[PDB]
């Protein structure tokens, strides 16, 4: 894969940060909420 | 033409104020 | 029903060729071969063994679309009892295995709502009825017009 | 504390699971004249002693279907079983039947709950109790 | 737990009594009918909500009547 | 021990709907009451509380049974001799395709009575009919006429039987019971004499016409099959071991009979069938095994077997009191018996399905594709049937005739004990199994997709040997002389050898087993192992569950115990029969798609003279079987192009049925994925519009019941999806010639 | 008697048999000194032994099956597959540590507290990932190691 | 080393299991045996 | 001739059954 455009290293990086990062990031912090058992 | 690496990079910058405006929206919604 | 009409109709006007709609539309013979047979053959190609074309990811959601409106059938047709005697089967399952006796679910496991079940049948129904057509649309156009 | 002899039982993966030493389990008690076999609501067969039984099972639907079964598949009828509820912290609550009486026939003393002076027909409309957090049936 | 709630139709034959795969009901004296009992419910919270109890009931427009509410594990029928 | 007129013949009672039901005798009140009585004739243990009279109706409605089979033989054999062209046929075999159904000239329907040779005009029969009449050496349409005559008098004698036997003169209980004796009668009579009765008519009758056929004799020239009985010296003309008589059967020489019963194996090269010498050789071992079998168990000189010690000696440290009073169940309930038949019976149509295509035992059979085709998915869609009737009668057993203090610490409570551990082990193979099979096809769809064909699953990347399969196909191979000394060839030319190439068509040739072979069946694996947990969890959990403990005391066939516990509907064994239906349909839907694509793969299709055959699909199965993508295009899409350009031709019966299918599927929906809720306020609507101009019936109107509206659903979707594909694998094989 | 088959710790209503697969004494002996039972241990060690063998395992499938097999990186890739699936499994452990043991601490077994599931993520993920990149370095120098073993250097 | 006889990888994988894996294993299985201050 | 890689490996298969069945025996003289 590559890229003529502009800055064609971010989607290089953000393809596994918006595919991986934030997805496992997102779970793990709701998987971590939805289960708190702090007051109700 | 088309446009820059600094043009890409400043409309990134720019969109860290929507998600900052975001995530205070949401915070003040949830409660 | 109307977008198969509208596709089957502009296929004929685009293309010139009228008289197929005109002479096959008034029979449900003609709907099944010359609108959905002979349309998607191009859409079925996208991908094969002897190569690619651009129309290989309109081939690969076509079905896509099949599996997700198949899926939702799970759930439309059998119904939540059956699941919940299946899973309290597999809560003994796990109850019962060492090393994995160590790791016990937070919210014990249940079958889907009857309520749910419907919504999420008709969830992967609706899905899978979109993407199929859609696929088809766009892989069936762009192939003879585009 | 509760007494009888447990009933003799090959054993069955149909049993207690962690709930039972983790949330709560059911025990059911009778007196038997005979040593006859019963079917376990859990699956199999399995043989009650003579004289004191006391049973342990996950539910409070497994003891009544056992005691559903001791009133009516019996020539003998058992109808002396006590359903209790078991906490892990040892506390053992009578459940059944709770009067010394069954259900179905009446007794003094018994308060009536969960009953209404109204008819079906004239419980009020929803749009009458909005933003009260109660629905029709609880008013 | 869920609701049972019991209306004033009542006659008194005991059948969602018999029906009740729980101990949710008994019967208590009354004088509505020419039984003299109507049905209550005071375990409801052992109540799984199988609505036999409204099978059973020969009122037309049952005068027991069910509503699904809160669930436990003892309303979700769970043995673990 | 048989009563003496029980029951009277009065014709009053037929006039009176309901009578087998007390609460149907009431009269009609809700149109359920119909929808009851059609449900409720033949659950003779629930009308009926003795086993005696339950036994009564059984017998005089297998006797029934039997007139309506033999009505069905008849009308076949009618249809074989008047409007048919066996005649034209027998002279020519590979110019005239089979056709023994003639349609009148009405509507424009005579366009289905296609040209099939000979100047005939009718509907190419599939059923293979006069492969077996030729097999059976018939040669004159007198003949089937007499054999259509006699079976209207043999079914005339079965209805008589039937109500001789319920209406006259009735047996008592333990003449049921006594299953020793029945076992002997069934093994060493019904199976052992008829197989031996039918060597001696192979050997007398069969083989003569059958040799003189494929010498090149006309069928006129053959004379008649009676006057070879009535002179011996035709034998000895044609097989010259008929010169000794009966000597050497009874003084241990046998080898005299090496002539006209042989162990040749593979298949007759001027038909495709199998010999018919071997077939003769095969049903006289049969016969003598069977008779030897049918004298196990002691009936009435106390020689022999009891069943009842023969289960009670076998128990070990793993299963406690063992086999401990199956005797009684087997002898007392009539639904554990049914289950074991009807799977015992399923298993055996599915086998003969798999065994009669490669080694096709009928004359120029294998040659018709379609003749084939249609033979192995119609013993296929039988034998998956009675295997889920198997799972239905376990669990209707389970709920009305399974007694716990009658069964302790045997192996069926040891069943019922450890039923949670059999499940979900069964379970975890079942999803297993979908993914290392389903997403093995999912992953080369993506590869294929992606542009990454070296990454796939296939034999021309990651390779997936089938490599048991091959070493027992080559074990196979060299089994005839090594392994079989005696064999002359292989037992069947699909495990390796040469093609047979009667005429310019093919009948059978080494198949190949690759990794779309290995991928398809570990396909019908898990299908067939999810059918079975589904049915095995209905029979095992029919009684209770830690769900729903009181579940016997709902029954078999009830829809729910409502919304509660979560919602508890298809709980019964009834619904688990209701989904075990669906997923034996697409097991067997997938068994049948791997038949015909790999058939007219690597099978069929058109042989040179040279030697080199060109299949019909042109060997497509290697490369385009392990997609869903090639499973839908080179197989569906491509193969449908027979059945849609229908129309027009004598084909178009099979375009229409094409459409109806898939009518009646979608049809099933609508009682598929819906309530009788809305459909009982939607009929109290229309109640109301009879209401207003007085048209309101005496019998109210009812929507379906929940349990009903089920059945209706899977009925009309294995009818729609069954005729779907029956029409397109015919108009497809009758397309490819 | 000679049954095999008995009641699980003599008690035949709580839900579970006395195999010869669940209660033999090769069964409990083998499960029971496995690093996640074994007496004494603490949670750090048990993690590291499981994580060893958890991540000296992971190398391989994408080692002969990934999408770099063919390529001269092959024990690369199948290396960085390992190292990730390793990161995502410790990452899944802590978070279920954090779930399980919000509130009160047990006094029986140490692994099963917020401290001793801590103590025992720690140690898988440490084990995991030298695990890999040990399985790696075997591989990667997998000449050198049949030299060893053939004695070609000796 | 090596083998012209069939699999030749069993000896290049089994000498040192024989020689390391299988004696380690089975003395420290003894050593914690004849060490197990359990019953007498 | 010499023998096959898959003779080697079935015969190491087949030795997988006297190894269990001498581990029983043992157990069973331990006792
Ligand atoms: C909502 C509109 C939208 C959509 C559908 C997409 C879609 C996509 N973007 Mg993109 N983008 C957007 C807005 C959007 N963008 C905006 C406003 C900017 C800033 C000017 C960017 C800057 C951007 C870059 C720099 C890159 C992409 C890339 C991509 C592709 C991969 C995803 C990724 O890495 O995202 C990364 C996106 C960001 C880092 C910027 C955040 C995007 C916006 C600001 C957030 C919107 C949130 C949403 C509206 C909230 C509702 C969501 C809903 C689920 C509830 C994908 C086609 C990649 C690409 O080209 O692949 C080929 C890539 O490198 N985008
Ligand atoms: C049970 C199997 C079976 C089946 C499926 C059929 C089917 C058929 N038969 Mg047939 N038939 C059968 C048994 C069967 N028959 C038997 C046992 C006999 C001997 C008594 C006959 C004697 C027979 C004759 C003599 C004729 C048919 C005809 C027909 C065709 C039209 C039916 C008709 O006239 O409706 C009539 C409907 C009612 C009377 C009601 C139809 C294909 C006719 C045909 O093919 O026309 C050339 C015809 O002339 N049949
Ligand atoms: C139920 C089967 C059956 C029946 C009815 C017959 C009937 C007959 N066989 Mg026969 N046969 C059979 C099975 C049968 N066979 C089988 C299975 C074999 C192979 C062992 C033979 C081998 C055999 C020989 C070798 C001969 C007969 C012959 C005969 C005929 C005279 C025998 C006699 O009266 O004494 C008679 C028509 C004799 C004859 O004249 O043939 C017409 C004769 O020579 N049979
Ligand atoms: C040896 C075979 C055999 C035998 C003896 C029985 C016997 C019995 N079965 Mg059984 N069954 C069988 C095979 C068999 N079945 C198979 C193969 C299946 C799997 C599909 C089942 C599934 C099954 C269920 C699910 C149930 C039974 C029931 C019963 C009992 C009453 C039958 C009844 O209600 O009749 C009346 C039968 C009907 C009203 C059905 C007629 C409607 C069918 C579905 C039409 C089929 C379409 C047709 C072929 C083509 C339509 C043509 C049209 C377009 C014109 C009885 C003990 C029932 C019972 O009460 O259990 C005790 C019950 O609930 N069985
Ligand atoms: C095509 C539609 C479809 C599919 C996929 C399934 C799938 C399944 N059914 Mg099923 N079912 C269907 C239609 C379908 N059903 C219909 C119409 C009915 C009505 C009669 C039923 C009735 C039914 C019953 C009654 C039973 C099942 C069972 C099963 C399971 C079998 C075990 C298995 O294969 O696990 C493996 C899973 C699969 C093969 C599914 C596909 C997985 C894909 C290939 C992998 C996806 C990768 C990844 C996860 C994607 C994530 C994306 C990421 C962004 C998150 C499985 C979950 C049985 C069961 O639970 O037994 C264990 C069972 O008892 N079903
Ligand atoms: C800016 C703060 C920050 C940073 C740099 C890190 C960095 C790290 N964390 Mg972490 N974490 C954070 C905040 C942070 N964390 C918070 C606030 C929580 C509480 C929810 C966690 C909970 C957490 C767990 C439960 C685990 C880690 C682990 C790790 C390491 C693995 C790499 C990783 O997660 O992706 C790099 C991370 C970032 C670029 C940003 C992370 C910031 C968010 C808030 C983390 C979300 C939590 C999520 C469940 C963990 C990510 C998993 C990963 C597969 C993406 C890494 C050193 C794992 C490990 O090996 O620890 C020994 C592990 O098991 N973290
Ligand atoms: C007791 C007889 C015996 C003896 C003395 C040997 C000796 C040897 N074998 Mg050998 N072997 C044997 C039986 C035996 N084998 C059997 C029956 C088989 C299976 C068919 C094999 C299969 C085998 C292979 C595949 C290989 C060897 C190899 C070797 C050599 C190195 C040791 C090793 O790695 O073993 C490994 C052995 C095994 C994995 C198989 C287990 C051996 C048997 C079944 C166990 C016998 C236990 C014993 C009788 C118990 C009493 C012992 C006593 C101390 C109390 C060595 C010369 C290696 C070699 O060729 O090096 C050049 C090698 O690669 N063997
Ligand atoms: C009978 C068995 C046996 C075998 C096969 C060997 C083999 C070897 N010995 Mg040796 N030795 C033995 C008995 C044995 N010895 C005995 C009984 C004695 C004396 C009492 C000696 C004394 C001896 C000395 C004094 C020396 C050797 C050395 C060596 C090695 C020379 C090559 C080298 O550098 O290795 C390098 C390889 C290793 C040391 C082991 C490699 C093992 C792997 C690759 C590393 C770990 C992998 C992983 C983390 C664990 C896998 C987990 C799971 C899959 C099992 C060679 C491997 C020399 C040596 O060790 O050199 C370093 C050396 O100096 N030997
Ligand atoms: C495809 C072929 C190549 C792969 C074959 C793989 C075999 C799979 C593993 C072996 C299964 C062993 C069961 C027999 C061994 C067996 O019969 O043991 C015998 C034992 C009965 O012992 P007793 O001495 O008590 O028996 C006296 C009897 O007469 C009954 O009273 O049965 C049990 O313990 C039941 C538990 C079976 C538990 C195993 C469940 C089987 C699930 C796997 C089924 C897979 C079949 C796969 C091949 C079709
Ligand atoms: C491939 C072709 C299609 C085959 C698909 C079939 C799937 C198998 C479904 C079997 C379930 C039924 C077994 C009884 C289970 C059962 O009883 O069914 C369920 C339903 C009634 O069940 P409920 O639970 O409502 O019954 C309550 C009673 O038990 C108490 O009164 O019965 C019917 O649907 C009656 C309608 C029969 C319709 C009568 C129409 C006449 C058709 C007769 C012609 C038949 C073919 C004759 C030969 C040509
Ligand atoms: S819903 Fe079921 S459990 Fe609840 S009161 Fe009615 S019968 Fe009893
Ligand atoms: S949805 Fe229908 S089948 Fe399911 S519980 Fe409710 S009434 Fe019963
Ligand atoms: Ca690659
Ligand atoms: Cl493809």
């Amino acid at each position: 894969m590559d890229g003529s455009y502009a800055a064609s290293y971010l989607p290089w990086i953000l393809i596994p940060m918006v595919g991986w990062l934030f997805p496992a990031v997102t779970m793990g912090l709701l998987f971590i909420h939805i289960e708190s058992e702090g007051e109700g | 033409m088309a446009l820059s690496d600094t043009q890409i990079l400043a409309a990134l910058v720019v969109a860290l104020l929507p998600a900052f405006l975001a995530f205070r929206l949401s915070t003040e919604l949830y409660k | 029903w109307l977008t198969f009409y509208w596709h089957w109709k502009h296929l004929g006007v685009w293309s010139g060729n009228v008289a197929q709609f005109n002479e096959n539309s008034t029979y449900l013979m003609g709907w099944f071969r010359d609108y959905l047979w002979a349309n998607s053959a191009q859409l079925i190609n996208g991908y094969n063994p002897y190569g690619v074309n651009n129309l290989s990811v309109w081939a690969w959601m076509f079905l896509f679309g099949h599996l997700v409106w198949a899926t939702g059938f799970m759930f439309l047709i059998s119904w939540r009892g059956y699941w919940q005697e299946l899973i309290e089967t597999i809560v003994w399952a796990h109850e019962r295995t060492p090393l994995a006796n160590l790791v016990r679910w937070k919210d014990k496991p249940v079958a889907l709502s009857i309520v749910q079940a419907r919504l999420v049948g008709l969830a992967h129904f609706t899905v899978g009825y979109v993407l199929t057509y859609a696929a088809f649309l766009i892989a069936s156009t762009a192939g003879k017009f585009g | 504390e509760l007494s009888g002899q447990p009933p003799k039982f090959g054993g069955s993966t149909g049993g207690l699971l962690s709930k039972a030493n983790r949330e709560e389990k059911y025990a059911i008690t009778w007196t038997s004249a005979s040593e006859q076999v019963f079917e376990m609501p859990t699956g199999g067969a399995a043989i009650m002693n003579e004289g004191e039984n006391l049973l342990y099972l996950a539910r409070k639907e497994q003891c009544l279907a056992l005691g559903t079964q001791l009133r009516t598949k019996f020539k003998p009828k058992i109808q002396d079983y006590k359903i209790y509820r078991v906490y892990p912290s040892g506390e053992v609550q009578y459940l059944h039947p709770a009067d010394g009486v069954f259900p179905e026939k009446v007794n003094e003393g018994r308060e009536a709950q969960g009953t209404k002076t109204r008819r079906i027909g004239q419980n009020p409309e929803p749009v009458t109790i909005k933003f009260s957090g109660k629905a029709p049936y609880e008013v | 737990s869920h609701s049972v709630k019991i209306y004033d139709t009542c006659i008194g034959c005991t059948q969602c009594v018999r029906a009740c795969p729980l101990d949710v009901l008994e019967m208590v004296p009354w004088d509505g009918c020419k039984a003299a009992q109507i049905a209550s419910s005071p375990r409801t919270e052992d109540c799984v909500g199988c609505k036999r109890c409204e099978t059973a009931c020969p009122t037309d427009f049952l005068s027991i009547r069910v509503y699904l509410g809160a669930e436990t594990t003892r309303s979700m029928g769970l043995a673990y | 021990s048989v009563d003496n007129n029980p029951v009277p013949t009065s014709f009053e009672k037929w006039g009176k709907p309901g009578h087998f039901d007390r609460t149907l005798a009431r009269g009609p009140k809700t149109t359920t009451w119909i929808w009851n009585l059609h449900a409720n004739a033949h659950d003779f243990d629930s009308q009926t509380s003795d086993l005696e009279d339950v036994s009564r109706k059984i017998f005089s409605a297998h006797f029934g049974h039997l007139a309506v089979v033999f009505v069905w033989l008849s009308g076949m054999y009618f249809h074989g001799a008047k409007f048919s062209n066996y005649e034209g046929w027998l002279a020519d075999p590979t110019h005239i395709k089979p056709s023994a159904q003639v349609v009148w000239p009405i509507v424009g329907q005579g366009i289905l009575n296609g040209d099939v040779g000979g100047g005939f005009h009718g509907i190419q029969i599939t059923s293979g009919l006069f492969y077996l009449w030729r097999a059976s050496g018939f040669t004159d349409s007198y003949q089937l006429y007499c054999t259509a005559i006699g079976g209207l008098v043999m079914a005339a004698l079965m209805l008589f039987a039937g109500w001789f036997h319920y209406h006259v003169k009735a047996p008592k209980l333990e003449w049921f019971q006594n299953v020793e004796s029945m076992m002997n009668h069934h093994l060493a009579g019904l199976l052992g004499l008829g197989s031996l009765g039918w060597a001696g008519h192979q050997i007398h009758v069969s083989m003569p016409i059958n040799k003189l056929l494929d010498a090149g004799v006309a069928p006129k020239d053959i004379p008649l099959p009676h006057e070879f009985i009535l002179e011996p010296s035709k034998m000895a003309e044609l097989y010259p071991s008929f010169a000794q008589g009966l000597t050497p059967f009874f003084t241990l020489n046998w080898g005299v009979y090496s002539d006209f019963l042989t162990f040749k194996g593979g298949l007759n090269p001027v038909t495709g069938g199998l010999w018919l010498s071997d077939t003769a050789h095969h049903h006289l071992a049969i016969a003598v095994l069977f008779i030897i079998a049918g004298h196990m168990y002691r009936t009435n000189w106390g020689i022999g077997h009891s069943m009842k010690e023969i289960l009670e000696a076998h128990k070990g440290p793993f299963t406690g009191e063992g086999h401990k009073g199956l005797y009684e169940i087997l002898t007392t309930s009539w639904h554990a018996q049914l289950a074991i038949n009807l799977a015992l019976l399923g298993s055996l149509t599915i086998i003969v399905a798999q065994h009669m295509y490669a080694m096709p035992p009928y004359p120029y059979q294998a040659i018709d594709y379609a003749t084939q085709l249609s033979l192995f998915t119609h013993h296929m869609w039988i034998g998956g049937f009675l295997i889920v009737g198997a799972g239905a009668h376990g669990a209707i057993f389970m709920v009305r005739d399974y007694d716990p203090a009658k069964n302790v610490n045997n192996l069926l409570d040891r069943m019922l004990r450890h039923r949670d551990a059999i499940i979900s082990h069964l379970n975890w193979v079942c999803i297993f199994l979908g993914f290392h099979s389903f997403g093995l096809y999912i992953h080369n769809d993506t590869m294929r997709a992606l542009g990454r064909p070296q990454d796939m699953f296939s034999d021309t990347a990651i390779q997936l040997q089938p490599i048991f399969a091959q070493w027992v196909q080559h074990l196979h191979t060299l089994a005839p002389g090594a392994t079989a000394p005696n064999a002359l060839a292989t037992a069947s030319y699909a495990f390796g050898g040469e093609t047979i190439a009667v005429a310019g068509k093919v009948a059978m040739m080494p198949i190949t087993l690759g990794t779309a072979d290995f991928m398809v069946h570990h396909i019908h694996a898990f299908t067939i192992h999810v059918t079975a947990l589904i049915l095995l969890k209905g029979v095992l959990y029919a009684r209770s569950s830690r769900l729903v403990p009181d579940k016997a005391n709902l029954g078999f066939r009830f829809p729910c115990d409502g919304p509660g516990r979560g919602g508890t509907c298809q709980v019964s064994g009834w619904d688990h029969v209701f989904l075990g239906l669906f997923w034996m349909y697409n097991s067997l839907s997938i068994v049948i798609f791997h038949f015909s694509w790999k058939m007219q793969s690597d099978v069929w299709g058109t042989v040179s003279p040279d030697g080199s055959v060109t299949h019909v699909t042109l060997g497509n199965f290697a490369q385009s079987a392990i997609t869903i993508n090639g499973w839908l295009r080179d197989f569906l899409w491509a193969q449908a192009a027979n059945v849609i350009n229908s129309y027009g031709s004598a084909l178009s019966a099979y375009g229409i049925m094409f459409l109806a299918g898939h009518f009646v599927f979608a049809f099933s929906l609508m009682f598929l994925f819906s309530g009788r809720g809305y459909w009982q306020e939607l009929i109290e609507s229309i109640v109301w519009a009879h209401n207003k101009l007085n048209v309101a019936p005496a019998i109210q109107p009812r929507a379906l019941s929940i349990i009903q509206g089920r059945a209706v659903g899977v009925a009309h979707y294995l009818l729609g999806g069954i005729v779907t594909t029956w029409a397109f694998f015919l108009a497809r094989s009758l397309s490819i010639g | 008697s000679n049954q095999v088959v008995q009641a699980y710790n003599g008690d035949p209503f709580v839900g579970h048999l006395s195999t010869p697969i669940s209660d033999s004494a090769f069964t409990r002996t083998f499960i029971g000194n496995l690093p996640a039972y074994r007496k004494g241990l603490s949670p750090i060690l048990r993690g590291l032994e499981v994580g060893m063998a958890h991540g000296y395992f992971l190398i391989g499938p994408w080692t002969l099956l990934g999408p770099l097999r063919d390529s001269e990186y092959q024990y690369i890739g199948g290396l960085i597959g390992a190292l990730a699936l390793i990161l995502v499994a410790t990452a899944a452990l802590s978070s279920y540590g954090l779930v399980t043991f919000q509130g009160e601490q047990g006094s029986g077994d140490t692994l099963q507290t917020a401290d001793g599931w801590s103590q025992f993520a720690a140690g898988f993920f440490v084990g995991g990932m030298g695990g890999a990149f040990v399985a790696y370095f075997l591989l990667e120098n997998l000449s050198v190691v049949d030299g060893i073993f053939r004695g070609l250097f000796n």
